[PDB]
């Protein structure tokens, strides 16, 4: 009779949407709750009383908001501890706000206990990491978003990605927490391939062979390949609803030509196709020809990027994705909006496929490079880059147990929580199970040693 | 450490109200008591005028969650926290730009609802507040507000005994303290419930009956609002306050009398369940106070008082530590080093409290990380020329040490086992075992 | 010393919106948490008798989203005050409704006497209706806006009480 933790609603609101009365509902661009999301959770009516319930916990958010100004000189209200949910009120941008109250498990009366949900600081990781790929995949900001395209069609838009995400969204510990509250860019064990000559064990020439294929095909703008899983043994890889394993995460990066945060988003985004292929946002569909390509460049979908200044390309470039996929490896290729044209498409695929299917086995090669038991968790402030060696927790053979994924995971957390390391001195802490938390700032790098017993 | 010294300095009233509304604002630590009914009941800072707009939208903030049948228990905005405590008809709300945690503040509150709950017995404030939600409770305390502004002003300036919700004890040697509990058991009276030797805030000797127990609550709540808001001193002679003590009996009414022991304010607190044994244990106090001075033992309590916490370098011989904090988890009682040597020897008030308020605020920092919820956490070392720190919270012992930072974990660890084993050596002589016969 | 008095001030929807609360309050200490929390704070003082009190005047929103914690505001309010304006015809005519919904809400001790000044802010609501109201059930001090000539009257009626 154990009721696990569970959403109990998240709402996206703009206050100066709505300023009068009658305009409140104008407010709740987007609003969830756990009988509205049993819908989308099967596939991926509202009263006044539920208009009531969700303009009350609005206001309840900007009253916070506005109480604490004055105490706060200017910060808002970022955490909510109540007896019988966690609620984080997040400003994703100026003047929009997300407000998600997570209930807490329930214990057979009622006992209320947060053992297993996910701390604050992961929850806002988590909801700015969608934000960022619903941006990805909508616009360059909300309020453009809104200014360009009517409340109407934001409503809609972020109706569909926030109730897909939603749907999915697990509130308790689950994956790696670890490389979830940083953000950042999640690299592969191998890391990046190899920068110049001399490295070509860590794939030197298959850098260089990217960088080629970006330079000479028409219209690339950029290319980031990440691995995902393993080599091919009926796998259907590209779904399973998992999770991102240790080893799995991006490989090579772009070429430039992006910034760091539209980075970061393109393999956020990499990593929602890997675990929820033909299911994920944009619903990226296997070619019916090959098996190879999925969402190709022939509705033009395209997401919005910020491209990095010191390119010749004020800086937003809404480029068209093609995502190219053998079975460890995905190449998400940012091509130009238009110098491509969905024409030749049939012809630059077969070009794109002879170009790319010999670099597999050399791949396959370089990825498979590694640079008492000892975990570190390495995040480069001013790249995004992370590179992790912390297990995830394992679903309900790894080297860790779940009772133990969960403590060692909650307690690192705890750890970034007091150290103020997550982005939005040395902490050395033990405990009594023969766990050795290390906490330290390199000057930015923020490397987190977890020493195994 | 931002402007700590007119933190404790209160808001004129000559200043114009934009003036005094932003001294208010700009206070780090505010604690705001108040009913149901959102009428302010005692405010820290500021009075009731100030407070009293703030103290509603914290009232209905509050009633919003309970609405909904989901309590507040606080929030957080940026670097300030709000701890949210409901007793019955009573809340309590401390908001804290210093840093520390739910469970502390809560503490602090919880504390505050104590001294509250002593002032007037529980089933008369639910009474009270039930057949007439319309009180204002500023009437019966008037007496009160004075002893809870001291007891904010010394948890702003850091507890030690409220962050560990122990008591502290002079460092007197076994013989001693038994042979002064024989004294004080060889003049005791049947109406005497609870005795109590008291040195300079430090817990010298208990008395307890066999059937009665003295919960370390109702220690905690007799030194808060005796030593710790230092409201003893206030009418000072023959004390005969009416108690309530709500950890043994908070539907009664006890009696205690506290006297001072100048015949370094060396006290005596005897406890009684009946209101007219007063002149009784009058000639209780002048029968152990003669028998103090006629052994010798009043004046090596005073001796003993005057002298403060030990200094870290006699403690530990050639120590790098700057000062330390342990805290037995049996016979809930803490000790620590002296607060002389983080500053230097010729200093003023205000870079003394400085300095303890920075040492305190590292200790519930350390605190804080120990006693995470779902975070079973043993040892933490920070790194906060720098200042290294380590917590070490043995089921056993809790034992927070300070260091220079060119120490490292290495010789951090080696130090705080050095002093562990110290108070381990030292046990009889620094806690009090067992209560008297 | 300080004697202490929580007003509740019933906006009919709008109607005592701060247009004169305004100029009444010390505007320094204020919270326009009406449009949100569902109450505007104010705090001012008075001369009832030779003594100083202090009142907490919560201007009510009044929308039916914070009806439903109608008794989270009106907890121990010594005061109320039914506000309306002269020129709207449905602020007079839903005194009634908020009296019984204070009434029930909150259930004040001895409601015969209750606090229930009146404001008649600035006509459809004439001043015969505008005192037949008061004289329905105790002859209610109303006033037609000089706001604190309303007010130490509550004061006279409440300390009183006490």
């Amino acid at each position: 009779g154990i009721i696990p933790a569970q959403l109990g609603f998240l709402a996206i609101y703009n206050p100066a949407l709505g300023t009068t009365d009658e305009t409140l509902e104008d407010q709740i661009v987007y609003y969830a709750t756990a009988s509205t999301l049993s819908q989308a959770r099967r596939r991926h009516p509202v009263s006044k009383e539920e208009r009531h319930e969700r303009l009350r916990q609005i206001g309840l958010a900007q009253g916070m908001v506005e109480f604490a100004k004055s105490f706060s000189d200017g910060e808002p209200v970022d955490t909510i501890d109540t007896e019988k949910a966690r609620v984080i009120l997040v400003e994703v941008e100026e003047g929009w706000w997300i407000l998600a109250s997570i209930d807490l498990t329930r214990l057979p009366a009622y006992e209320y206990s947060s053992r297993e949900v996910k701390p604050p600081s992961l929850l806002r990781a988590d909801l700015l990491r969608a934000y960022d790929l619903f941006l990805l995949h909508h616009g360059s900001s909300l309020s453009s978003l809104l200014a360009s395209q009517g409340r109407a069609q934001l409503v809609a838009s972020l109706t569909r990605f926030w109730d897909h995400f939603l749907a999915t969204w697990n509130v308790l510990l689950h994956g790696n927490p670890a490389c979830d509250v940083f953000g950042g860019i999640k690299l592969a064990a191998s890391g990046e391939l190899g920068i110049g000559v001399g490295e070509e064990e860590r794939g030197s020439g298959e850098r260089e062979v990217l960088e080629g294929l970006v330079e000479r095909v028409e219209g690339l703008v950029d290319v980031v390949v990440g691995r995902y899983g393993g080599p091919p043994s009926e796998e259907q890889w590209l779904g399973l609803g998992g999770e991102v394993g240790e080893e799995d995460g991006a490989v090579f990066l772009g070429v430039g030509a992006l910034d760091r945060k539209s980075l970061r988003g393109v393999v956020q985004w990499m990593e929602e196709v890997y675990v929820w292929g033909e299911n994920a946002f944009g619903k990226p569909r296997r070619d019916l020809s090959t098996g190879h390509f999925l969402l190709g460049l022939s509705n033009p979908k395209a997401i919005f990027v910020e491209l990095k200044p010191s390119y010749q390309h004020d800086h937003t470039a809404r480029l068209r994705p093609v995502i190219y996929v053998s079975q460890p490896f995905i190449y998400i290729l940012l091509f130009s909006e238009i110098t491509p044209s969905p024409s030749t498409w049939p012809t630059l695929a077969e070009s794109l496929h002879a170009q790319l299917s010999p670099l597999q086995k050399p791949l396959l090669h370089s990825t498979s490079y590694r640079p008492h038991q000892i975990f570190d968790l390495v995040y480069d402030t001013e790249t995004l880059t992370l590179q992790s060696t912390i297990p995830n927790i394992p679903d309900p053979q790894s080297i860790w147990t779940r009772v133990e994924a969960l403590q060692t995971h909650a307690q690192i957390l705890a750890i970034l929580s007091s150290g103020r390391a997550i982005p939005t001195g040395e902490r050395t802490c033990k405990t009594a199970r023969g766990w050795w938390i290390v906490w330290t700032r390199v000057v930015g790098h923020l490397r987190s040693v977890s020493s195994s017993h | 450490m931002e402007g700590f010294e007119r933190e404790l300095d209160n808001i004129p009233d000559t200043l114009p109200d934009d003036e005094r509304l932003a001294l208010w604002k700009g206070k780090l630590k505010h604690y705001l008591i108040l009913s149901s009914a959102g009428k302010p009941i005692w405010s820290r800072h500021g009075d009731l005028s100030l407070v009293n707009s703030t103290m509603g939208v914290v009232q209905t903030i509050i009633s919003f969650y309970e609405g909904a049948r989901n309590p507040l228990l606080g929030f957080t905005a940026g670097k300030v926290r709000f701890v949210i405590l409901i007793k019955g008809p009573l809340y309590f709300v401390a908001i804290s730009r210093l840093r520390e945690s739910d469970a502390q503040l809560r503490a602090q509150l919880e504390a505050l609802y104590m001294q509250i709950l002593s002032t007037l017995t529980l089933p008369i404030l639910t009474n009270i507040f039930a057949h007439r939600p319309s009180t204002d409770l500023r009437g019966p305390l008037q007496g009160t507000e004075s002893l809870l502004a001291s007891l904010a002003d010394s948890f702003t300036k850091g507890s030690p005994s409220t962050l560990l919700s122990a008591l502290e004890c002079l460092r007197l040697r076994k013989s001693q303290r038994q042979a002064i509990t024989n004294i004080f058991l060889k003049s005791r009276c049947e109406e005497l419930l609870y005795g109590l030797l008291v040195a300079g805030g430090k817990l010298v000797s208990v008395i307890r009956p066999r059937k009665h127990s003295l919960h370390p609550s109702d220690l905690q709540l007799i030194f808060n609002m005796l030593f710790e808001s230092g409201g003893i001193k206030g009418n000072g002679g023959e004390n005969w306050i009416p108690l309530c003590l709500p950890a043994f009996n908070n539907t009664g009414y006890l009696y205690m009398y506290v006297s001072f022991l100048d015949d370094d304010l060396t006290a005596l607190i005897l406890i009684s369940p009946s209101r007219e044994a007063f002149y009784a244990l009058q000639s209780m106090r002048t029968r152990l106070v003669s028998q103090l001075l006629s052994t010798g033992y009043l004046s090596l309590i005073r001796s003993t008082a005057l002298s403060g916490r030990p200094s870290i370098t006699s403690i530990l011989p050639k120590t790098p530590l700057l000062h330390f904090l342990y805290k037995s988890r049996p016979n809930v009682q803490w000790c620590m080093s002296s607060l002389s040597s983080l500053t230097p020897p010729g200093a003023t008030a205000t870079e003394t409290l400085l300095a303890r308020r920075k040492l305190m605020s590292v200790y519930e920092e350390l605190h804080a990380a120990l006693h995470a919820r779902h975070a079973h956490l043993r040892v933490v070392y920070s790194t906060a020329e720098g200042l290294a720190c380590l917590g070490w919270s043995t089921p056993a012992f809790e034992v927070y040490c300070v260091a220079p930072g060119c120490v490292g974990r290495a010789g951090m660890a080696r130090e705080v086992n050095r002093v562990v084993q110290w108070a381990r050596r030292e046990e009889e002589r620094l806690f009090i075992l067992g209560g008297g016969v | 010393k300080k004697v202490l008095l929580k007003v509740i001030i019933l906006g009919d929807s709008g109607v005592g919106k701060t247009s004169l609360m305004n100029q009444y309050v010390n505007k320094k200490f204020s919270a326009s948490y009406k449009a949100t929390i569902g109450a505007d704070f104010l705090t001012r003082e008075v001369m009832v008798d030779d003594r100083q009190v202090t009142m907490q005047l919560w201007d009510t929103a009044g929308q039916e989203r914070f009806q439903s914690l109608g008794v989270a505001f009106y907890r121990g309010a010594d005061c109320c005050v039914l506000v309306f304006d002269v020129n709207n015809a449905k602020s007079f005519d839903a005194l009634d409704s908020w009296r019984d919904e204070f009434l029930i809400q909150a259930s004040p001790r001895d409601p015969e006497n209750f606090p229930f000044v009146v404001l008649g802010i600035k006509r459809v609501i004439s001043t015969k209706r505008a005192q037949t109201f008061c004289q329905s059930k105790g002859g209610i001090p109303y006033f037609e806006t000089n706001v604190e000539e309303a007010f130490q009257v509550i004061a006279r009626n409440a300390l009183m009480q006490e």
